């Protein structure tokens, strides 16, 4: 993971969002998790670097996604063999953001974007429902 | 429903949707309570057959009407259902509809709908607003619902008006008995009532059952942030409690447990929750981080504390606490006051004397800091219960400390002037006698006493200048490590300021017709004698106030950057006073090592002075000619064009086939030579560049004028021959200033594409497509025949208003700014500006004749040929029939703007963001556009950007009020006609907008000082051209300069002061005459019938 | 009847405070250097009826104040200075020789 | 006055400027309470007297709250005036009831106080 | 000046500042008197120490107003601020010092 050099906060936080990208089971994170909130009590400067620097599009900051991520990830974690340990994690790494104004209202989930394109490429009202079935 | 014939599918479906969702609304019954997600699947399919685009070939409202639905009982499902966003925009389609079928045969709206469906359309909107947790939008919501207790008690929370809702609380009893007590307990906790909050808490112990579980949590609370150690599914505050006695009690299994334990409950109880906006996850966020901030204390406790470990805490404590700098009070106030009750802890659980003052020392500075924290958000309890806390564990003997200046500032806070004056006076007594201010640590304290001693009696006008001048700011700039440059900075600008006023006092008095009354009273013999000597001592005094004004402001800019913005009144002054000998020597010696950039901002002005007329070592131009060759020397990409334009003012005869500006040529030749001597391929690209526009730009194009496609450039033309220019970065560019001289990793122009494209326009400017070194195509406007110089310095003026809307927290978090495009003036004559993608003329996306929105939807109103042709018959008749015919004109064209967010964005989330960053640009620009003036606002002028929504204001030439002198003037402010107030939504002008409109007016009143210095800056400026000629407005509608200057600047002074019709307003007052005054049809029927009031 | 006399005073004010203002005489300087000469005769004679009509609402309307009390008898003043500075109207002259002539006497006094 | 004050603590033990103060106070006149000096504004009482000659009663209640080196009596006394003049009779008729755990020492102004907001308040069972 | 004195001044000011039409109007109606003659001349000037009057009395009342107003020299004022600002240039031994000495300034 390490090549090429070492990783700055933010390009921890993108690892992670690359990582929760994959589908699995939320306690499969718990580890990863850890980590994250070793970076977020290390790198304070840092996120001050990025929240100056997604001001101008505040919209897809990526403290506001990481955020929403962290949220969707312990809401899939309800009633399974990982609750209470992954809610544990999870605010462990969400107090270490705490209340910053995201400048932004709405939440947008992070939706995929294969699909939009792949629907994109279809016409016909027809195929786009063959695409999506299938 | 695509295969649908006679509408039986339409109707069949359309009428057991309807009941339905009816039966959704119930609340037994003999349907209702229905499962929650039925009611989802129910809206999934509403929204997703909004979408789709029916045969009839409509519109988007067609497309939102496939079923016959009764979209307000739609809107409260999805309310219930916390679909937020979709329920406000079902409610705005629904009033859409309703009033579509009114014309066809909110207060009435709302009555209306709670006659038939029973649903108020405004309680509905009010929920949805406060579920949005926006704001400003929860002002749009007014009417008969607005008396109700309860409803005034929220908007007394909103405001933190906590004396107030303490006595509505205690006042009304109908409210239901756990509201009352939780809303008591808040109120009185944030009024700072500890005791009296204790007290009651014990009295509510009597006659009192069994408690509700907000009635322990608020007394948990009460007991953690009071430090009652003594009384005792487990809620936040009572694990706080539990966590922090277990860490008083060294039992750290249970205090991890108990933390454990919170950080599981909370996360659950978010997660459970529907996560829509958020302003919901920021309560979650600050007990998060309480959580985290205690656990991390409780592991450094846990083992032996050294002083390094409580410093690096506090070190962390206090990057968070900046980060954490936009965040609301009610988010930051509750971890400031777990920090203190965990420092309160540590002091009295140390019993070790040497790190006993180390706690001590750190509680201090973390009580300042909450101090200032709760003063900057105009909160007057809490200061002083912090202050008393330092006094109780900082019982001082010297009597000098830092916490005792925040002391003072707080009384000042309190409007409680003789105790803060009294306190400083003394520490300042106390200081002189202590020590020569010799100390390094008393050095900071004694400088920041005097000088805010000097500035609170320089407000109060409780002493005279001289002594204010000699005792306490004069003494501050001499009794003074980024500290130390702060306070010295901060010193000179107090000293620099006071100067500034007196020699403005010196100035004003001797302009004033009072002195001139007098002096021809005794032109009417030892008279004569004493008026020349009062004469000369004035004049004396004059040039003293002057010279040290002067000198304390270059010695600011020299001390930081905090204050870059004051350069400007600095030139007015080396402007103003050239043959003034002294102040040539201070810009020379002192002046020459400001750092350049600082000087960028006001570049357009100072390359206009330049001359050849007063020369020598101290001679003002030779002086200005270093200067300027110095700033073109560091920043050459910020610089080198404006030069060249001064230079290749008269080009445009030259590529074809007065003595100041021969002077100022002549001096713009020079700097270009020494530039060219030290750079010169960089000097000779840039002028061929500049041939090759400005010969695009004299191409005669009239036989292109239909063809929209694109036309290829002539092979003749140079611009099609310059290839990979390497250090010619691209002038339509916004640059990064560097304050080093580097300037490695810029975009630079590779190639120009071999085809232009045409938008029309009378002069009929040329869009041509620059491809940079990376792989990204700048869209340019080559404009021939026309002066840009204009534009150019009225963007630096946007720019000016961004930087002070930035700096202010408060239109800071609203993201309020003013949309601006990059100028380069090439002559008196051409230019090239940066064509911003994405951007269409709100009239031609309105009232187009061929598919405007005017003709789309609303096919049945009239024309806007025959709105233009009515109202133009009727020009030259009286001002009564104007208005009739306005009205009539007005009754048949309704506003249809609110659509254009409607079809652009799906996303109902999407589309409210964007229609909020559109009222918020709308509000900006207008009330920008006001205090600059601004006018000729037409329907061309003002484009709309499809991606962002939000506006960009073009064509700036008219300004200050200048539109009011054209025949038929312009008798509004700004434009807000019905079709922009129909862009904001359901509330209009009564909700964002009003708010928004305060916040800037505020941002505009409180730096009225830099706005009038570079007003004044521009203003004089002898290449603007900004007074209206009457050739100009010939064209608009198909010394006197100096006392015109002056009454500019005295209009601009009254509007940023306040002052209409003599009148001093408030900002909520003057913002409501500016709207009234904006939206009143009886001025919109006096103008002219190209600005098309109307639309 | 104050209430009314006051507004009317005020829009009077300022109609008069714009016709006296830096601004009226600059656009008429700027005009001065043909449509456009009709049209500002014709705001010209707009502006003047609307401030002979708000002069004479408040003339009337303090008149009448004056004869319902005498919580306000120091506002004569306000009317006087009206009547002393619009001799020629010819509006306020019948107006003031009507109703203004059953204004109790002592009123006029600290004018006198 | 402030040296002149000084100067005759030293030496005859009296300050003139708190023995102006408390003339002025004594005779009553309200603008006169201004101009006695400003060696004596910290202290608490003094800013609590100047809040309750301006009826600034919120500033009286967050003061009175907070300094706890007052004699109690009179904090108690000061606290119920304050409530009361706020309107806030049903706080007040809390606080008393809550008072009551600590009434081991009665002087008689904290009984007076309770008879009045029994009988502003209509309580009729305060007795 | 510290005691009544200071009290008393900002009592009669805020009273002046909450009547300033009255007062307004009532030196109006004073000033345009043909028989008043309040203005200066030379003469009276040499007497004291051993059209343009339309313009002086637009001048005379806009000065009036602006005092009125609390608005001195350009920045508008409370009316304790206006009364200090009234006391420290009345009790200025700077500005005394150039008075008349007819005036006594020194009594
Ligand atoms: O001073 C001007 C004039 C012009 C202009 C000139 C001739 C015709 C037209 C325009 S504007 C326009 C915008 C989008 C679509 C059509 C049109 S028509 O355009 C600009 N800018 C600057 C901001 O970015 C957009 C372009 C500034
Ligand atoms: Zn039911």
């Amino acid at each position: 993971k390490y090549s090429r050099g070492p990783f700055s906060l933010l390009e921890e936080i993108n690892h992670f969002l690359s990582v929760s990208v994959y589908d699995a089971l939320p306690l499969t994170r718990l580890e990863g998790l850890k980590d994250l909130r070793r970076q977020l009590e290390l790198h304070k400067d840092q996120m001050v670097d990025i929240m100056r620097a997604s001001q101008d599009n505040p919209q897809d900051g990526i403290m506001v996604k990481l955020v929403v991520n962290l949220l969707q990830l312990s809401k899939m974690a309800i009633n399974h063999t990982g609750e209470k340990e992954v809610l544990e994690a999870v605010g462990s790494c969400l107090g270490e953001v705490g209340p910053i104004d995201f400048s932004t209202i709405a939440i947008q989930h992070s939706k995929d974007a294969s699909y939009t394109k792949a629907l994109k490429l279809f016409e016909d009202k027809e195929l786009q429902w063959t695409f999506i079935m299938l | 429903l695509l295969q649908d014939t006679n509408e039986s599918w339409r109707n069949l479906l359309s009428t057991h949707v309807q009941g339905f969702f009816t039966s959704c609304l119930r609340h037994h019954f003999f349907r209702c309570c229905l499962d929650k997600k039925s009611q989802r699947t129910m809206l999934a399919v509403v929204d997703y057959m909004r979408r789709q685009k029916r045969p009839s070939s409509g519109t988007i409202f067609n497309d939102a009407f496939w079923l016959d639905l009764n979209y307000l009982e739609v809107a409260k499902v999805a309310q219930s259902c916390a679909a937020h966003f979709t329920a406000l925009l079902y409610a705005e389609i629904y009033a859409d509809k309703k009033s579509m079928d009114d014309q066809e045969k909110i207060s009435s709206l709302s009555e209306k709908s709670k006659e038939e469906t029973g649903i108020s359309l405004q309680d509905l909107l009010l929920e949805i607003y406060r579920s949005i947790g926006e704001p400003d939008s929860l002002y749009g919501c007014g009417g008969g619902k607005m008396l109700q207790p309860i409803t005034r008690l929220r908007t007394y929370e909103h405001e933190a008006m906590w004396g107030k809702a303490l006595v509505t609380y205690d006042l009304e009893t109908a409210i239901p008995s756990s509201t009352r007590q939780a809303g008591i307990i808040q109120a009185l906790q944030n009024l700072g009532l500890c005791h009296i909050l204790s007290v009651y808490l014990k009295g509510l112990d009597y006659e009192n059952k069994d408690w509700c579980p907000e009635l322990e949590e608020l007394h948990y609370q009460a007991a953690w942030r009071n430090m009652q150690w003594d009384h005792c599914g487990t809620s936040y505050h009572e694990s706080l409690y539990n966590a922090l006695q277990s860490l008083r009690d060294r039992e750290f299994s249970t205090f991890y447990e108990s933390l454990k334990y919170a950080r599981v409950k909370e996360v659950e109880e978010m997660c459970k929750r529907s996560l829509e906006s958020v302003y919901s996850l920021y309560p979650t966020l600050s007990r998060l981080q309480a959580i985290g901030e205690l656990e991390s204390i409780g592991e450094l406790f846990s083992r032996s504390v050294t002083h390094r470990q409580l410093s690096e805490v506090y070190i962390k404590w206090q990057k968070h606490s900046q980060l954490l700098k936009d965040s609301d009070f009610s988010f930051q106030e509750p971890i400031m006051a777990l920090r203190t009750v965990i420092l309160e802890i540590l002091m009295e659980k140390e019993m070790d004397n040497s790190q006993r003052e180390c706690i001590k020392d750190i509680l201090t500075k973390h009580l300042v800091e909450l101090s200032i924290l709760a003063r900057t958000f105009k909160n007057t309890q809490l200061p002083e219960r912090a202050i008393f806390q330092i006094k109780q564990y900082n019982s001082v003997s010297c009597g000098v400390s830092e916490w005792q200046l925040e002391e003072a500032q707080v009384f000042w806070a309190k409007k409680e002037q003789s105790l803060a004056l009294s306190i400083l006076k003394q520490m300042i007594k106390k200081l002189d006698a202590s020590c020569a201010a010799n100390n390094p640590s008393l050095k900071l304290t004694y400088t920041e006493c005097l000088r805010v001693c000097g500035n609170w009696l320089a407000e109060t006008c409780l002493e005279n200048p001289a002594v204010i001048m000699q005792t306490y700011l004069e003494k501050a700039v001499e009794v003074a490590s980024d500290e130390l440059r702060n306070g010295k900075m901060k010193a000179f600008l107090s000293l620099a300021r006071f100067s500034d006023t007196q020699y403005q006092r010196i100035e004003n008095y001797m302009k004033s017709s009072e002195f001139e009354n007098k002096q021809a009273l005794l032109k009417r013999q030892r008279e004569l004698e004493l008026d020349e000597l009062a004469l000369r001592a004035l004049k004396e005094d004059r040039k003293r106030f002057l010279c040290k004004a002067v000198e304390n402001y270059i010695n600011c800019l020299l001390s930081g950057e905090e204050h870059d913005m004051w350069v400007f009144r600095l030139c007015s002054l080396w402007l103003e006073n050239s043959g003034v000998s002294e102040v040539n020597g201070m810009m020379k010696r002192d002046g020459m090592k400001i750092p350049t950039y600082k000087f960028l901002p006001l570049m357009y002005q100072l390359a206009a002075r330049m001359g050849t007329k007063m020369m020598g070592g101290l001679g003002f131009h030779e002086v200005l000619n270093n200067l300027i060759s110095r700033i073109s020397m560091d920043h050459p990409h910020h610089t080198l064009f404006i030069i060249l334009a001064l230079a290749n003012a008269n080009r445009d005869e030259f590529l074809t086939k007065s003595q100041l500006d021969e002077d100022r040529t002549e001096a713009a030749n020079r700097i270009i030579c020494t530039i060219r001597s030290r750079r010169p391929q960089m000097v000779r690209s840039v002028e061929a560049l500049c041939d090759a526009y400005i010969i695009l730009a004299n191409l005669d194009a009239t036989q292109w004028k239909t063809q929209r496609k694109g036309i290829n450039i002539p092979a003749d033309q140079p611009i099609t021959k310059l290839k990979n220019l390497e250090d010619v970065v691209v002038p339509t560019m916004e640059i990064k200033v560097d304050h080093t001289g580097e300037y490695g990793n810029l975009v630079t122009i590779q190639s120009f594409k071999a085809e232009f494209r045409l938008a029309g326009g009378v002069n009929l400017p040329k869009i041509i497509d620059c491809v940079g070194s990376d792989g990204k195509e700048r869209r340019q406007l080559v404009k021939g025949r026309d002066d840009l110089r204009q534009d150019a310095v009225m963007q630096q003026v946007f720019q000016m208003c961004n930087t002070l809307l930035q700096r202010n927290t408060e239109t800071r978090k609203r993201k309020l700014t003013i949309c601006t495009y990059k100028v380069v003036p090439l002559s008196q004559r051409s230019g090239v500006l940066e064509w911003c993608t994405g951007t269409v003329p709100i009239g031609e996306f309105l009232v187009n004749n061929e598919d405007g929105a005017h003709k789309r939807y609303r096919p049945n109103d009239f024309s806007a040929f025959q709105c233009q042709k009515k109202m133009m018959e009727v020009q030259k008749k009286s001002f009564e029939e104007k208005y009739e015919v306005f009205m009539d004109v007005c009754q048949n064209f309704q506003p249809v703007f609110r659509y254009f967010c409607m079809e652009k964005f799906l996303d109902p989330a999407i589309w409210f963001e964007k229609r909020l960053a559109y009222t918020r640009s709308v509000a900006t620009s207008s009330i920008v556009g006001y205090i600059l003036g601004l006018g000729d606002r037409h329907v061309q002028n003002i484009l709309i950007n499809e991606q962002s929504a939000e506006l960009v204001h073009i064509d700036l030439g008219v300004a200050f009020e200048q539109g009011k002198i054209l025949p038929t003037p312009e008798t509004v402010p700004f434009r807000l006609t019905r079709d922009i107030v129909d862009g904001m939504g359901i509330t209009g002008v009564e909700g964002v907008f009003r708010r928004c409109c305060e916040k800037t007016m505020e941002v505009m009143r409180n730096s009225q000082e830099t706005l009038l210095t570079i007003v004044e800056v521009l203003l004089y400026d002898p290449l603007f051209d900004w007074t209206m000629n009457p050739l100009k407005a010939l064209y608009l509608q198909q010394q006197s300069f100096n006392k015109v200057a002056e009454r500019v600047l005295m209009r601009l002074q009254e509007k940023l002061k306040g002052v209409e019709e003599g009148t001093v307003l408030s900002v909520g007052g003057q913002v409501n005459l500016l709207i009234q005054q904006a939206i009143d049809p009886k001025n919109l029927s006096r103008l002219f019938p190209g600005w098309k009031a109307w639309v």
